[PDB]
């Protein structure tokens, strides 16, 4: 990304089982205490 | 040591199983007998 702003307040990551694939997910954030701004990606374990 | 070696081979074999086709070209007009060629690349970076 080339973001219009410096989203930089760290990362959140977990494995998901809301379903059987056991998906990989990563997220990042910026502290609008309301309307908090987030950037993220999700991947199939085969890196898809 | 042999275990290490085979694990390396297996590791590369992972990428083999993750190879993605990109394009192909026919050797000639007779699909039913002419050979054909294909090109593919790694999902993992660096792209190979």
């Amino acid at each position: 990304e080339v973001l219009a702003d410096q989203m930089e307040e760290m990362i959140a990551v977990v494995d998901r089982m809301e379903d059987e694939p056991r998906l990989a997910l990563v997220a990042f954030k910026e502290m609008s205490e309301s309307w908090d701004v987030v950037f993220s990606y999700i991947c199939d374990s085969m890196l898809i | 040591v042999a275990q290490k070696a085979v694990l390396g081979y297996l590791n590369n074999f992972e990428e083999v199983s993750n190879l993605e086709i990109i394009a192909g070209y026919q050797d000639g007009i007779d699909i039913e007998n002419d050979k054909t060629y294909f090109v593919a690349r790694t999902r993992m970076q660096p792209y190979r």
